[PDB]
């Protein structure tokens, strides 16, 4: 019987009503992921064909397939040999099989990072919430060897180890890499997974809003000039005295 | 009998079906033109920066 | 870093010290006997939730 | 059921006007604003006291729960 | 007459469903290890020995 | 001659809604029926390429639904055209039964019972479509329900293993679960031109009662006009849903994958069946619990012949207009409490709410309406 | 079954005459009742000028609604001045069902 | 209610509780073969229908 | 399955896997070998007995 807390909310670039997804943060955001995350999270659903045009070029990109090659399957008398990668190509999986997880990470399983966005009370806010939050452990309670103190977890103590701090990485721009726009940035680019459609269809809900707002003053008009015969009728009754 | 807007309005291209017909057709096809171009650029002038082609410069031309 | 700034400026309102005198109270307390039962995750919850809804507003300010 | 087989109607007169004869709106804000007003009058006697209820006992048991467990 | 044309309709997608064979009269005897309870996709739910 | 008229084929449209007599006082409130008359045929178009594209298999049942959502052109539109196109067919559903039983319409003995058996017929079809999905939630609504009616006296466990067609949920629930929710839509088409049928015999009830053949009014132009202008602003709020907030009605714990061992930590339904779960879990026992959620289908039934009173509707009665409103309230009262846990103290609430709606149609209607006859004489 | 509290009854009568809101259309009581095979009948055993009225009490009270208004105040149907027009035509269609009845059961 | 009370309708009820009793009778042993029903189908052992 | 490389496979297996499908991949093969017969009957007779004044 413990009690959960709530992440607040923040005042994002692409919040409401009709604002978009700055390219920026997402093209910083691959990296991130790229020299920290992946070694153990997988992106599965998520394949190199899908970058062509929201944070990289075609070639851009394209010479991320060549920084690691793939183990490939049956070809001619000598399969099992390895291919350099090309623009079809879906995320490098890290283990032979997700069981080998358990082996090396205290069994406990690492979530798979394609929805972790959606599947989640709070969204793209408790993510963020969750990395610059590790704390003390307070007067009075045990531990075991391989936990640490978060007290936004629901059990207050997960296995991973704080993956971010300062001068982590080395941004490609210069921009200050520090822990609070390097989790910033990586927040940015999974909700961008989580849904690729985003920012199509916040442009397709103002085209809308007028060609209803030009025609949905006119069928009234045609209605109200039928109804007026049967509007504006008066009526008798003189019997026969 | 001052010449109203809709007094030789009916009289040229209102009156069998005809002519209530064609201009139907005709009406749209200068229509579409212009209501495109009024509609997308109040979306990129709203938050422009943002969005891939205005950083984009830094990649043309070498 | 400019987090680490900004914390210390958004725990200046007394909307965060009360909280913050409640928890030595019973901290102490447990402390002095290991024979008490409060665990002060409680007390630590009114701390954070007070102090980061603060600290909200402002952060993306101080930024870059 | 057609209409020449339905009823049997005595002295009455009607008194009929066309529609390219006159206006739509004739009083669009003159009429239609003093006329809500006596409809929801009449009858907002009778519509909301039970929905007070239902709010009612809506903060008595949120305020339960959570006393509860955060003593 | 009216009788097998019914029976056998009522039996064609269903009785084991003809994919239900396989571990029911299955030739495991536990591969599951000793102490531990893993979970086997056959009796529809997990099959745990 | 008239061609309309002698034509052997124009002769029954003519007769259906070209020409017929229509009263002259019809509100809007008479708008919903033909609203569903648009709600039921969209459901059947979308429904056709969510099959065409889908693939029936147990081992990518989770992966089937991403899969489509990106992949497939124009799919991110029409996936949730079929999840928030059926949140509207039931919302001018409650809509439609309630209206009718203000303005006294049950008693068209035919056709008030013809429709009770249309209600039944699509709370089945919602309730496999939420079990397709498969993810963590379709899972465990579906255990709890087909766990239960093995409670039945003497054919409880015969039945659980016929529908899984097999020991449990298995890849042939595709195979069948899929074949019992594609054919319902087509016996749904067939009971509604027989639900017609019986009523171009006698025509439109009015909201006043009484009873008007002195003044009918043809059927156009005047309500294919009203009807048209009606439909135009439902498509307006079911595309404001889709296109800025989809996702403000499901709930986010689906999408985990396909996982028979995981655990959901607070399980609870669509926001339509949160009144049924509110009444099983109000009772102990097996037995008597199910028997308490067929009640309520079956008792509109019961409805033609509990009526005491000389008019017609409570358009003109005053004390019976306050309990209408009273059995509103107390049927929101059914849904804020089934989406929690049993609760400390949401099992006396939870307990008290639901015989009352019990103890109002069964004592309190048929007394009161006794003390308005007698009141004015009859 | 009172007599002193008579006045009350007399009371509560008036309360709910102007609550219910049928005069205020014009019409009268016997006017909104329910028609079913036993009001068919005792509608067809009326005089004309009886008949006639009716059918004009019921058309221009179904064209107020119509249009959303109600008529002006000096035209509501008062309380001590509605006669029971087809009160005395329907107890006698009835007493003689009760009657073809009891035969079919001796 | 007393449209229905008599001497007549509980003698055509008497009547044709034969109508009835049979018609029952037949519909319960029907929805035995119909739907497979085992469980009455071995109450008497001269169907042996199962194969 | 409407799978290009899966869709030869799955009649080779309903014509073998599951209970009494050898009997109705059949009937439907050969169900219509017959709707076809009805056609060319039903036809050349309304060509005997004056049936196209209709
Ligand atoms: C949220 C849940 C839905 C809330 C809807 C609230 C609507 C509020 C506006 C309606 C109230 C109003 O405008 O005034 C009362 C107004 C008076 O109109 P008249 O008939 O002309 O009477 C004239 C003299 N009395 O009342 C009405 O119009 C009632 C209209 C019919 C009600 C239909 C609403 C349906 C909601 C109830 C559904 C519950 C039962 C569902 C049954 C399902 C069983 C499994
Ligand atoms: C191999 C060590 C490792 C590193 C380094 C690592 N991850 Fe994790 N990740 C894990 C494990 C293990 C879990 C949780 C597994 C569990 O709790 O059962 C996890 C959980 C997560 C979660 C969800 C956290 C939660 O509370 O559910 C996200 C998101 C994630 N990883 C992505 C990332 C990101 C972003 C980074 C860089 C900041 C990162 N991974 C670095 C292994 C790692
Ligand atoms: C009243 C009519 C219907 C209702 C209320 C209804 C309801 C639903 C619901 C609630 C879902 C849940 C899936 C989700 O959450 O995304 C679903 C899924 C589905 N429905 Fe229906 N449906 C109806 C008609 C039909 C019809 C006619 C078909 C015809 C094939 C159909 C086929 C499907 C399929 C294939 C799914 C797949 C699950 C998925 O893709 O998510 N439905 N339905
Ligand atoms: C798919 C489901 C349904 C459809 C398509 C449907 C359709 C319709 C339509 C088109 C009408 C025409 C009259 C009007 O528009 O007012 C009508 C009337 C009516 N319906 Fe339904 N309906 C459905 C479900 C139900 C249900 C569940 C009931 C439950 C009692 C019901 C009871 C009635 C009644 C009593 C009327 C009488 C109209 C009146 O009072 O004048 N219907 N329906």
């Amino acid at each position: 019987t413990d009690l959960e807390l709530h992440a607040p909310s923040y005042p994002w670039s692409h919040r409401g009503l009709l604002s978009s997804l700055d390219h920026t943060s997402i093209r910083r955001g691959f990296q991130v992921y790229k020299q920290v995350c992946s070694s153990c999270h997988s992106m599965d659903y998520v394949a190199y064909r899908h970058l062509v045009g929201v944070c990289y070029t075609e070639e851009e990109a394209k010479a991320l397939a060549e920084e690691v090659e793939v183990q490939d399957g049956p070809n001619e008398d000598g399969e099992m040999f390895m291919r350099p990668g090309k623009l079809s190509d879906y995320f490098p999986k890290p283990y032979p099989n997700p069981e080998a997880a358990r082996a090396a990470n205290n069994g406990a399983l690492p979530p798979d990072l394609s929805y972790i966005v959606r599947a989640r009370h709070g969204g793209e806010d408790y993510v963020f919430s969750l990395l610059t939050g590790y704390c003390e452990p307070p007067t009075g309670v045990s531990l075991r060897e391989g936990l640490y103190f978060n007290p936004y977890f629901p059990g207050q103590a997960i296995a991973m180890a704080p993956p971010i701090y300062n001068e982590v990485l080395e941004f490609d721009d210069g921009t200050p890499a520090t822990m609070s726009q390097v989790a910033k940035d990586v927040c940015t680019f999974l909700r961008w997974a989580s849904e690729p459609e985003h920012d199509h269809r916040k442009r397709m809900g103002l085209k809308m809003l007028m060609m209803m707002g030009l025609l949905l003053p006119l069928v009234y008009a045609m209605k109200r000039h039928k109804w007026s015969v049967l509007k504006s009728r008066k009526l008798a009754y003189r019997p026969p005295k | 009998a001052a010449p109203t807007l809709t007094a030789r309005l009916y009289s040229l291209l209102f009156r069998r079906t005809s002519t209530f017909a064609l201009t139907i057709a005709v009406g749209a096809l200068f229509f579409e033109r212009a209501f495109d171009q009024g509609a997308d650029a109040i979306y990129e002038h709203i938050n422009q920066g943002k969005l891939w082609k205005h950083i984009k410069h830094k990649y043309e031309n070498k | 870093d400019p987090l680490t700034t900004v914390r210390e400026q958004c725990e200046q309102i007394e909307k965060c010290i009360k909280a913050r005198e409640r928890l030595e109270l019973c901290d102490q307390r447990v402390s002095s006997r290991s024979q008490t039962e409060e665990d002060c995750t409680e007390e630590l919850f009114d701390f954070l939730h007070a102090r980061d809804h603060c600290v909200a507003h402002k952060l993306f300010n101080s930024l870059k | 059921r057609e209409f020449g087989h339905l009823t049997r109607m005595r002295h009455v007169i009607t008194y009929s006007l066309s529609p390219f004869e006159q206006r739509a709106f004739p009083h669009y804000f003159t009429k239609g604003i003093p006329n809500v007003l006596r409809r929801t009058r009449a009858c907002i006697l009778r519509v909301a006291p039970p929905f007070v209820v239902f709010y009612l006992v809506y903060t008595w048991g949120t305020q339960e729960f959570e006393k509860s467990k955060r003593k | 007459a009216a009788k097998n044309a019914v029976s056998q309709f009522v039996s064609s997608m269903s009785a084991s469903a003809d994919v239900l064979a396989m571990s029911k009269i299955e030739i495991k005897l536990s591969d599951i290890p000793e102490g531990k309870n893993m979970a086997f996709k056959w009796r529809g739910k997990p099959l745990f020995v | 001659t008239n061609i309309r008229k002698s034509h052997p084929l124009m002769k029954i449209i003519n007769n259906a809604f070209i020409d017929l007599p229509a009263p002259s006082n019809i509100s809007s409130w008479w708008n919903f029926g033909s609203l569903l008359g648009i709600c039921l045929i969209l459901q059947i178009l979308t429904g056709l390429f969510l099959a065409m594209h889908y693939t029936s298999d147990t081992t990518t049942a989770f992966s089937s639904v991403t899969h489509i959502c990106r992949d497939v052109n124009y799919g991110w539109v029409i996936r949730y055209l079929h999840a928030n196109g059926a949140s509207m067919f039931f919302i001018c559903l409650f809509i439609h039964v309630g209206r009718g039983l203000y303005y006294g319409s049950y008693m068209f003995l035919e056709t008030w019972n013809i429709g009770v058996v249309l209600l039944f017929t699509v709370m089945a079809t919602a309730f496999m479509g939420y079990v397709l999905p498969w993810g963590q939630m379709s899972f465990w609504g579906a255990t709890v329900i087909t766990n239960l009616l093995s409670a039945i006296p003497y054919i409880g466990t015969d039945l659980v293993e016929w529908i899984w067609g097999g020991f449990s949920v298995d890849k042939a629930t595709l195979t069948r679960f899929f074949a019992f929710h594609f054919i319902l839509p087509f016996i749904i088409t067939a009971l509604a031109a027989v639900h017609l049928l019986f009523l171009h015999e006698t025509g439109s009830n009015n909201p006043t009662g009484i009873s008007s053949d002195m003044d009918k009014i043809p059927f156009h132009p005047y309500y294919t006009i009203k009807d048209i202008l009606g439909a135009l602003f439902m498509m307006l709020i079911l595309l404001i849903l889709v296109l800025f907030s989809p996702d403000l009605l499901g709930d986010p714990d689906n999408y985990t994958p396909a996982n028979p061992l995981n655990t959901p930590p607070h399980i609870k339904p669509e926001w339509y069946f949160l009144f049924a779960y509110a009444i099983l879990r109000s009772i102990p026992n097996k037995l008597g619990g199910v028997l308490a959620l067929v009640a309520s289908i079956l008792i509109l039934i019961l409805m033609p012949m509990l009526h005491t009173s000389k008019q017609r509707s409570m358009m003109f009665r005053p004390l019976s207009q306050c309990l209408f409103w009273m059995l509103v309230a107390d049927l929101i009262t059914l849904t804020w409490i089934g989406g929690q846990p049993v609760e400390h103290p949401f099992i006396i609430i939870g307990q008290l709410a639901s015989i009352l709606y019990f103890l109002i149609i069964l004592v309190l209607m048929p007394i009161t309406s006794i003390i308005e006859n007698n009141l004015l004489k009859w | 079954a009172v007599a002193a509290s008579s006045k009350w009854l007399e009371g509560i009568r008036k309360w709910y005459y102007n609550a219910a809101g049928f005069n205020k259309l014009g019409l009268m009581r016997d006017d909104t009742i329910y028609e079913d095979d036993d009001v068919k009948e005792a509608i067809r055993r009326l005089p004309e000028n009886l008949y006639n009225d009716r059918v004009f009490r019921i058309k221009r009270a179904l064209d107020l609604t119509m249009r959303q208004q109600i008529l002006p105040k000096e035209q509501w149907t008062k309380y001590e001045e509605d006669k029971f027009y087809l009160e005395p035509y329907l107890k006698e269609v009835i007493r003689e069902r009760k009657e073809r009845e009891e035969w079919a059961k001796k | 209610l007393s449209r229905f009370l008599g001497p007549r309708y509980r003698e055509l009820a008497r009547n044709w509780i034969p109508t009835a009793s049979m018609w029952g009778a037949v519909g319960a042993v029907g929805l035995v073969w119909a739907t497979d029903w085992r469980l009455i189908l071995d109450w008497v052992p001269y169907i042996n229908g199962k194969f």
